[PDB]
Protein backbone atom coordinates (compact mmCIF):
# COMPACT_ATOMS: atom_id res chain seq x y z
CA UNK A 1 0.00 0.00 0.00
CA UNK A 2 1.76 2.87 -1.67
CA UNK A 3 1.64 6.79 -0.97
CA UNK A 4 2.32 9.83 -3.08
CA UNK A 5 3.16 13.36 -2.85
CA UNK A 6 1.88 15.22 -5.98
CA UNK A 7 1.53 18.58 -6.47
CA UNK A 8 -0.46 20.70 -9.61
CA UNK A 9 0.59 23.88 -11.58
CA UNK A 10 -1.69 25.75 -14.02
CA UNK A 11 -0.97 29.02 -15.72
CA UNK A 12 -3.47 30.44 -18.35
CA UNK A 13 -3.13 33.83 -19.88
CA UNK A 14 -5.84 36.01 -19.81
CA UNK A 15 -6.42 38.38 -22.79
CA UNK A 16 -9.31 40.86 -22.38
CA UNK A 17 -8.96 40.64 -18.62
CA UNK A 18 -5.86 40.81 -16.57
CA UNK A 19 -2.74 39.24 -16.11
CA UNK A 20 -1.66 35.11 -16.38
CA UNK A 21 -3.39 33.21 -13.31
CA UNK A 22 -1.09 31.09 -11.51
CA UNK A 23 -2.89 28.38 -9.23
CA UNK A 24 -0.55 25.61 -7.20
CA UNK A 25 -2.30 22.51 -5.74
CA UNK A 26 -1.06 19.87 -3.43
CA UNK A 27 -1.82 16.27 -2.94
CA UNK A 28 -1.26 13.81 -0.52
CA UNK A 29 -2.92 10.83 -1.98
CA UNK A 30 -6.38 11.47 -2.62
CA UNK A 31 -6.07 14.51 0.03
CA UNK A 32 -5.78 18.21 -1.17
CA UNK A 33 -4.06 19.82 2.35
CA UNK A 34 -1.92 23.47 0.55
CA UNK A 35 -2.90 25.63 -2.02
CA UNK A 36 -1.75 28.88 -3.89
CA UNK A 37 -3.51 31.01 -6.22
CA UNK A 38 -2.39 34.17 -7.79
CA UNK A 39 -5.98 35.79 -8.49
CA UNK A 40 -5.99 36.09 -4.40
CA UNK A 41 -6.32 39.47 -2.22
CA UNK A 42 -2.70 38.17 -1.26
CA UNK A 43 -1.43 35.43 -2.94
CA UNK A 44 0.39 32.63 -0.60
CA UNK A 45 0.69 29.02 0.57
CA UNK A 46 -2.27 28.20 2.12
CA UNK A 47 -3.73 25.05 4.71
CA UNK A 48 -6.27 22.94 3.01
CA UNK A 49 -6.47 19.93 5.82
CA UNK A 50 -6.78 20.33 9.80
CA UNK A 51 -3.46 18.26 10.32
CA UNK A 52 -1.16 21.37 8.26
CA UNK A 53 -2.62 23.85 10.59
CA UNK A 54 0.45 23.97 13.20
CA UNK A 55 3.38 24.13 10.89
CA UNK A 56 3.99 27.63 12.06
CA UNK A 57 5.31 30.81 9.84
CA UNK A 58 8.65 29.21 9.03
CA UNK A 59 7.12 26.86 6.40
CA UNK A 60 4.01 28.64 4.78
CA UNK A 61 6.98 31.87 4.75
CA UNK A 62 9.17 29.62 2.78
CA UNK A 63 6.37 27.64 0.38
CA UNK A 64 5.34 31.14 -0.57
CA UNK A 65 8.41 32.15 -1.26
CA UNK A 66 9.34 29.22 -3.90
CA UNK A 67 5.14 29.31 -5.40
CA UNK A 68 6.07 33.13 -6.18
CA UNK A 69 9.06 31.83 -8.03
CA UNK A 70 7.06 29.81 -9.88
CA UNK A 71 4.35 32.04 -11.05
CA UNK A 72 6.81 34.17 -12.31
CA UNK A 73 8.53 31.41 -14.20
CA UNK A 74 5.62 30.38 -15.60
CA UNK A 75 4.36 33.61 -17.27
CA UNK A 76 7.40 33.91 -18.70
CA UNK A 77 7.45 30.31 -20.24
CA UNK A 78 4.00 31.31 -21.56
CA UNK A 79 5.50 33.80 -23.42
CA UNK A 80 8.51 31.69 -24.61
CA UNK A 81 6.15 28.90 -25.80
CA UNK A 82 4.11 31.67 -28.05
CA UNK A 83 7.04 32.21 -29.94
CA UNK A 84 7.97 28.07 -30.02
CA UNK A 85 4.53 27.68 -32.03
CA UNK A 86 4.97 30.87 -33.59
CA UNK A 87 1.39 32.12 -32.33
CA UNK A 88 -0.52 35.65 -32.29
CA UNK A 89 0.38 38.07 -29.35
CA UNK A 90 -2.46 38.68 -27.67
CA UNK A 91 -3.90 34.71 -27.50
CA UNK A 92 -4.84 32.55 -24.31
CA UNK A 93 -3.17 29.32 -23.43
CA UNK A 94 -2.45 27.20 -20.88
CA UNK A 95 0.54 25.78 -19.17
CA UNK A 96 -0.33 22.63 -16.66
CA UNK A 97 2.63 20.63 -14.85
CA UNK A 98 2.42 17.34 -12.60
CA UNK A 99 5.24 16.48 -9.94
CA UNK A 100 5.69 14.24 -7.66
CA UNK A 101 6.69 10.58 -5.88
CA UNK A 102 4.87 7.36 -5.35
CA UNK A 103 6.85 6.09 -2.19
CA UNK A 104 5.58 2.22 -1.08
CA UNK A 105 4.91 0.30 2.02
CA UNK A 106 9.10 -0.53 2.80
CA UNK A 107 9.92 3.15 2.62
CA UNK A 108 11.45 3.02 -1.24
CA UNK A 109 10.82 5.45 -4.01
CA UNK A 110 8.55 3.23 -6.46
CA UNK A 111 8.43 5.85 -8.93
CA UNK A 112 9.13 10.14 -9.36
CA UNK A 113 7.36 12.06 -12.34
CA UNK A 114 6.99 15.35 -13.25
CA UNK A 115 5.16 15.70 -16.38
CA UNK A 116 3.84 19.50 -18.19
CA UNK A 117 1.36 19.97 -21.07
CA UNK A 118 0.98 22.58 -23.52
CA UNK A 119 -2.74 23.70 -24.17
CA UNK A 120 -4.23 20.13 -23.03
CA UNK A 121 -1.42 18.53 -25.29
CA UNK A 122 1.33 17.07 -23.98
CA UNK A 123 4.61 18.68 -23.66
CA UNK A 124 8.05 17.79 -22.22
CA UNK A 125 8.09 14.86 -19.44
CA UNK A 126 10.83 13.45 -17.36
CA UNK A 127 11.19 9.26 -17.88
CA UNK A 128 11.07 7.02 -15.83
CA UNK A 129 14.97 6.42 -15.49
CA UNK A 130 14.73 9.64 -13.93
CA UNK A 131 17.53 11.12 -16.29
CA UNK A 132 15.97 11.24 -20.25
CA UNK A 133 13.27 13.00 -21.35
CA UNK A 134 10.03 12.77 -23.84
CA UNK A 135 9.39 15.66 -26.18
CA UNK A 136 5.96 15.51 -27.55
CA UNK A 137 6.82 17.78 -30.40
CA UNK A 138 8.93 20.25 -31.87
CA UNK A 139 8.35 22.75 -29.53
CA UNK A 140 9.18 20.34 -26.68
CA UNK A 141 12.17 19.22 -28.31
CA UNK A 142 13.64 23.10 -28.23
CA UNK A 143 12.76 22.92 -24.49
CA UNK A 144 14.45 19.33 -24.30
CA UNK A 145 17.48 20.52 -26.01
CA UNK A 146 17.78 23.85 -23.42
CA UNK A 147 17.43 21.29 -20.55
CA UNK A 148 20.10 17.92 -21.24
CA UNK A 149 22.34 20.98 -22.18
CA UNK A 150 22.22 22.48 -18.69
CA UNK A 151 21.84 19.09 -16.89
CA UNK A 152 18.64 20.19 -15.55
CA UNK A 153 17.38 15.96 -15.18
CA UNK A 154 20.27 15.75 -12.54
CA UNK A 155 18.86 18.68 -10.52
CA UNK A 156 14.91 16.89 -10.30
CA UNK A 157 16.00 13.33 -9.48
CA UNK A 158 17.64 15.11 -6.70
CA UNK A 159 14.37 16.40 -5.78
CA UNK A 160 12.21 13.50 -6.42
CA UNK A 161 14.86 11.29 -4.12
CA UNK A 162 15.46 13.22 -1.48
CA UNK A 163 12.75 16.39 -0.60
CA UNK A 164 10.22 14.73 -1.76
CA UNK A 165 10.05 11.45 -0.19
CA UNK A 166 11.09 12.89 2.92
CA UNK A 167 8.43 15.80 3.19
CA UNK A 168 5.78 13.05 1.95
CA UNK A 169 6.80 10.74 5.21
CA UNK A 170 6.18 13.87 7.38
CA UNK A 171 3.25 14.72 6.19
CA UNK A 172 1.97 11.55 6.62
CA UNK A 173 2.79 11.86 10.42
CA UNK A 174 1.45 15.24 10.88
CA UNK A 175 -2.38 13.81 9.66
CA UNK A 176 -1.92 10.23 10.25
CA UNK A 177 -5.60 9.58 11.69
CA UNK A 178 -6.61 11.27 8.53
CA UNK A 179 -4.26 9.50 5.99
CA UNK A 180 -4.07 6.04 7.07
CA UNK A 181 -8.04 5.91 7.65
CA UNK A 182 -10.39 3.40 5.17
CA UNK A 183 -13.62 4.48 5.61
CA UNK A 184 -15.75 1.80 4.02
CA UNK A 185 -18.96 2.51 1.72
CA UNK A 186 -22.74 2.62 3.07
CA UNK A 187 -24.24 1.25 0.00
CA UNK A 188 -28.25 1.41 -0.31
CA UNK A 189 -30.70 0.83 -3.50
CA UNK A 190 -33.51 3.33 -4.22
CA UNK A 191 -36.51 2.54 -6.47
CA UNK A 192 -37.53 4.89 -9.34
CA UNK A 193 -40.48 4.31 -11.76
CA UNK A 194 -40.07 4.79 -15.81
CA UNK A 195 -42.80 5.95 -18.13
CA UNK A 196 -41.97 3.02 -19.39
CA UNK A 197 -43.72 1.02 -17.31
CA UNK A 198 -40.53 -0.26 -15.90
CA UNK A 199 -38.42 0.77 -13.13
CA UNK A 200 -34.85 1.62 -12.40
CA UNK A 201 -32.96 0.53 -9.59
CA UNK A 202 -30.69 3.06 -8.29
CA UNK A 203 -27.38 1.56 -6.13
CA UNK A 204 -25.55 4.33 -3.61
CA UNK A 205 -22.08 4.55 -2.28
CA UNK A 206 -21.43 7.50 0.13
CA UNK A 207 -19.07 8.59 2.77
CA UNK A 208 -16.08 6.07 1.60
CA UNK A 209 -12.17 6.58 1.27
CA UNK A 210 -10.14 6.54 -0.67
CA UNK A 211 -11.82 7.04 -3.72
CA UNK A 212 -11.43 4.45 -5.83
CA UNK A 213 -14.37 1.44 -5.63
CA UNK A 214 -16.49 -0.68 -8.03
CA UNK A 215 -20.24 -0.75 -8.49
CA UNK A 216 -21.35 -4.24 -10.00
CA UNK A 217 -25.43 -5.17 -10.74
CA UNK A 218 -25.63 -8.78 -10.61
CA UNK A 219 -28.42 -11.37 -11.23
CA UNK A 220 -27.39 -14.54 -9.52
CA UNK A 221 -23.38 -14.16 -10.33
CA UNK A 222 -24.28 -12.91 -13.72
CA UNK A 223 -23.73 -9.27 -14.80
CA UNK A 224 -25.85 -6.61 -16.52
CA UNK A 225 -22.66 -3.40 -16.80
CA UNK A 226 -23.30 -3.16 -20.81
CA UNK A 227 -26.89 -2.15 -20.54
CA UNK A 228 -25.88 -0.14 -16.77
CA UNK A 229 -25.37 3.46 -16.55
CA UNK A 230 -22.02 4.59 -14.16
CA UNK A 231 -21.90 7.91 -12.94
CA UNK A 232 -17.96 8.82 -12.29
CA UNK A 233 -16.62 9.24 -8.61
CA UNK A 234 -17.30 12.70 -7.33
CA UNK A 235 -16.58 14.57 -4.03
CA UNK A 236 -18.84 14.96 -0.91
CA UNK A 237 -16.35 18.30 -0.05
CA UNK A 238 -16.13 16.77 3.65
CA UNK A 239 -12.82 14.50 2.80
CA UNK A 240 -15.09 11.49 1.69
CA UNK A 241 -16.36 10.33 -1.84
CA UNK A 242 -19.79 9.17 -3.77
CA UNK A 243 -20.62 6.68 -6.25
CA UNK A 244 -23.75 5.05 -8.10
CA UNK A 245 -24.95 2.70 -10.66
CA UNK A 246 -28.39 1.92 -11.89
CA UNK A 247 -30.27 -0.53 -13.70
CA UNK A 248 -33.70 -0.74 -15.45
CA UNK A 249 -35.86 -3.71 -14.23
CA UNK A 250 -39.31 -4.65 -15.17
CA UNK A 251 -41.84 -4.07 -12.38
CA UNK A 252 -41.79 -6.29 -9.86
CA UNK A 253 -38.44 -7.93 -10.20
CA UNK A 254 -36.97 -5.26 -8.09
CA UNK A 255 -35.46 -7.95 -5.43
CA UNK A 256 -34.25 -10.12 -7.88
CA UNK A 257 -31.57 -7.94 -8.34
CA UNK A 258 -27.85 -7.57 -5.66
CA UNK A 259 -25.53 -4.85 -6.52
CA UNK A 260 -22.08 -5.86 -5.36
CA UNK A 261 -19.62 -2.98 -4.11
CA UNK A 262 -15.63 -3.46 -3.75
CA UNK A 263 -13.71 -1.39 -1.80
CA UNK A 264 -10.98 -1.67 0.65
CA UNK A 265 -12.67 -0.56 3.50
CA UNK A 266 -14.37 -3.37 4.04
CA UNK A 267 -13.69 -6.91 4.73
CA UNK A 268 -15.50 -8.70 1.45
CA UNK A 269 -17.50 -7.24 -0.78
CA UNK A 270 -20.85 -5.40 -0.22
CA UNK A 271 -23.54 -7.09 -1.99
CA UNK A 272 -26.93 -5.01 -1.65
CA UNK A 273 -30.32 -5.60 -3.12
CA UNK A 274 -33.63 -3.36 -2.70
CA UNK A 275 -35.89 -3.70 0.53
CA UNK B 1 -8.71 21.38 -27.89
CA UNK B 2 -11.47 22.06 -25.86
CA UNK B 3 -13.41 19.47 -23.66
CA UNK B 4 -17.08 20.42 -22.85
CA UNK B 5 -17.68 20.52 -19.04
CA UNK B 6 -19.61 17.66 -17.55
CA UNK B 7 -22.00 18.53 -14.58
CA UNK B 8 -23.55 16.42 -11.63
CA UNK B 9 -25.53 17.81 -9.13
CA UNK B 10 -25.82 16.10 -5.37
CA UNK B 11 -26.54 16.70 -2.06
CA UNK B 12 -23.69 15.56 0.81
CA UNK B 13 -26.15 13.32 2.82
CA UNK B 14 -29.25 12.15 1.41
CA UNK B 15 -32.04 14.36 1.26
CA UNK B 16 -34.38 14.60 4.24
CA UNK B 17 -37.20 17.77 3.65
CA UNK B 18 -36.41 20.38 6.42
CA UNK B 19 -32.99 18.92 7.72
CA UNK B 20 -30.25 20.91 6.39
CA UNK B 21 -27.66 19.49 3.95
CA UNK B 22 -25.04 20.76 1.44
CA UNK B 23 -25.21 21.41 -1.84
CA UNK B 24 -22.59 20.13 -4.24
CA UNK B 25 -22.04 21.35 -8.36
CA UNK B 26 -19.20 18.69 -9.36
CA UNK B 27 -17.58 20.17 -12.82
CA UNK B 28 -15.15 18.27 -14.34
CA UNK B 29 -13.67 17.30 -17.71
CA UNK B 30 -13.20 20.64 -19.14
CA UNK B 31 -10.50 22.66 -20.71
CA UNK B 32 -9.35 25.28 -20.95
CA UNK B 33 -9.96 25.60 -17.64
CA UNK B 34 -11.61 29.15 -17.57
CA UNK B 35 -15.07 28.63 -16.49
CA UNK B 36 -18.00 30.34 -14.26
CA UNK B 37 -20.35 28.30 -12.16
CA UNK B 38 -23.35 29.47 -9.95
CA UNK B 39 -25.67 27.78 -7.76
CA UNK B 40 -29.31 28.64 -7.97
CA UNK B 41 -32.06 28.87 -5.78
CA UNK B 42 -35.38 29.41 -7.17
CA UNK B 43 -33.70 31.34 -9.73
CA UNK B 44 -31.74 33.90 -7.42
CA UNK B 45 -28.53 32.79 -7.69
CA UNK B 46 -26.92 32.22 -3.57
CA UNK B 47 -24.85 34.41 -2.31
CA UNK B 48 -21.26 33.15 -1.01
CA UNK B 49 -20.35 29.85 -2.55
CA UNK B 50 -17.29 28.21 -1.53
CA UNK B 51 -14.92 27.08 -4.33
CA UNK B 52 -12.35 24.29 -4.28
CA UNK B 53 -9.27 24.72 -6.06
CA UNK B 54 -8.66 24.43 -9.55
CA UNK B 55 -7.09 20.93 -9.97
CA UNK B 56 -7.17 18.33 -13.21
CA UNK B 57 -6.40 14.67 -14.00
CA UNK B 58 -3.72 12.61 -15.61
CA UNK B 59 -5.57 13.64 -18.90
CA UNK B 60 -4.83 17.19 -18.71
CA UNK B 61 -8.38 17.62 -17.80
CA UNK B 62 -9.98 20.16 -15.08
CA UNK B 63 -12.26 19.93 -12.30
CA UNK B 64 -14.43 21.68 -9.95
CA UNK B 65 -16.40 21.23 -7.07
CA UNK B 66 -18.54 24.39 -6.23
CA UNK B 67 -20.60 23.73 -2.93
CA UNK B 68 -23.10 25.62 -0.35
CA UNK B 69 -25.26 25.08 2.45
CA UNK B 70 -28.95 24.48 1.90
CA UNK B 71 -32.26 22.88 3.51
CA UNK B 72 -34.29 20.88 0.86
CA UNK B 73 -37.50 21.55 1.03
CA UNK B 74 -39.87 20.01 -1.00
CA UNK B 75 -41.24 23.43 -3.23
CA UNK B 76 -37.41 24.90 -3.74
CA UNK B 77 -36.04 24.36 -6.57
CA UNK B 78 -31.83 24.36 -6.97
CA UNK B 79 -30.23 24.43 -9.54
CA UNK B 80 -26.08 24.60 -10.99
CA UNK B 81 -25.51 27.31 -13.85
CA UNK B 82 -22.34 27.16 -16.03
CA UNK B 83 -20.67 29.50 -18.58
CA UNK B 84 -17.91 28.12 -20.95
CA UNK B 85 -16.07 28.40 -24.00
CA UNK B 86 -17.49 25.07 -25.60
CA UNK B 87 -21.49 26.24 -24.50
CA UNK B 88 -22.92 28.72 -26.52
CA UNK B 89 -25.30 28.92 -24.10
CA UNK B 90 -24.62 28.44 -20.42
CA UNK B 91 -26.08 24.94 -19.25
CA UNK B 92 -28.19 24.79 -15.94
CA UNK B 93 -28.38 21.78 -14.41
CA UNK B 94 -31.30 21.52 -11.81
CA UNK B 95 -30.88 19.26 -8.42
CA UNK B 96 -32.80 16.19 -8.16
CA UNK B 97 -32.74 13.83 -5.02
CA UNK B 98 -33.41 10.64 -7.43
CA UNK B 99 -29.92 11.50 -8.37
CA UNK C 1 7.22 20.69 0.24
CA UNK C 2 7.57 22.88 -3.81
CA UNK C 3 10.36 21.97 -5.88
CA UNK C 4 13.31 24.70 -6.09
CA UNK C 5 16.73 25.14 -6.53
CA UNK C 6 16.39 27.74 -8.84
CA UNK C 7 19.69 29.23 -9.97
CA UNK C 8 19.87 26.37 -12.59
CA UNK C 9 16.73 28.45 -14.42
CA UNK C 10 14.41 25.83 -14.71
CA UNK C 11 13.22 28.07 -17.57
CA UNK C 12 11.30 26.05 -20.35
Amino acid sequence: GSHSLRYFYTAVSRPGLGEPRFIAVGYVDDTEFVRFDSDAENPRMEPRARWMEREGPEYWEQQTRIAKEWEQIYRVDLRTLRGYYNQSEGGSHTIQEMYGCDVGSDGSLLRGYRQDAYDGRDYIALNEDLKTWTAADFAAQITRNKWERARYAERLRAYLEGTCVEWLSRYLELGKETLLRSDPPEAHVTLHPRPEGDVTLRCWALGFYPADITLTWQLNGEDLTQDMELVETRPAGDGTFQKWASVVVPLGKEQNYTCRVEHEGLPKPLSQRWE
Amino acid sequence: IQKTPQIQVYSRHPPENGKPNFLNCYVSQFHPPQIEIELLKNGKKIPNIEMSDLSFSKDWSFYILAHTEFTPTETDVYACRVKHVTLKEPKTVTWDRDM
Amino acid sequence: YLRYDSDVGEYR
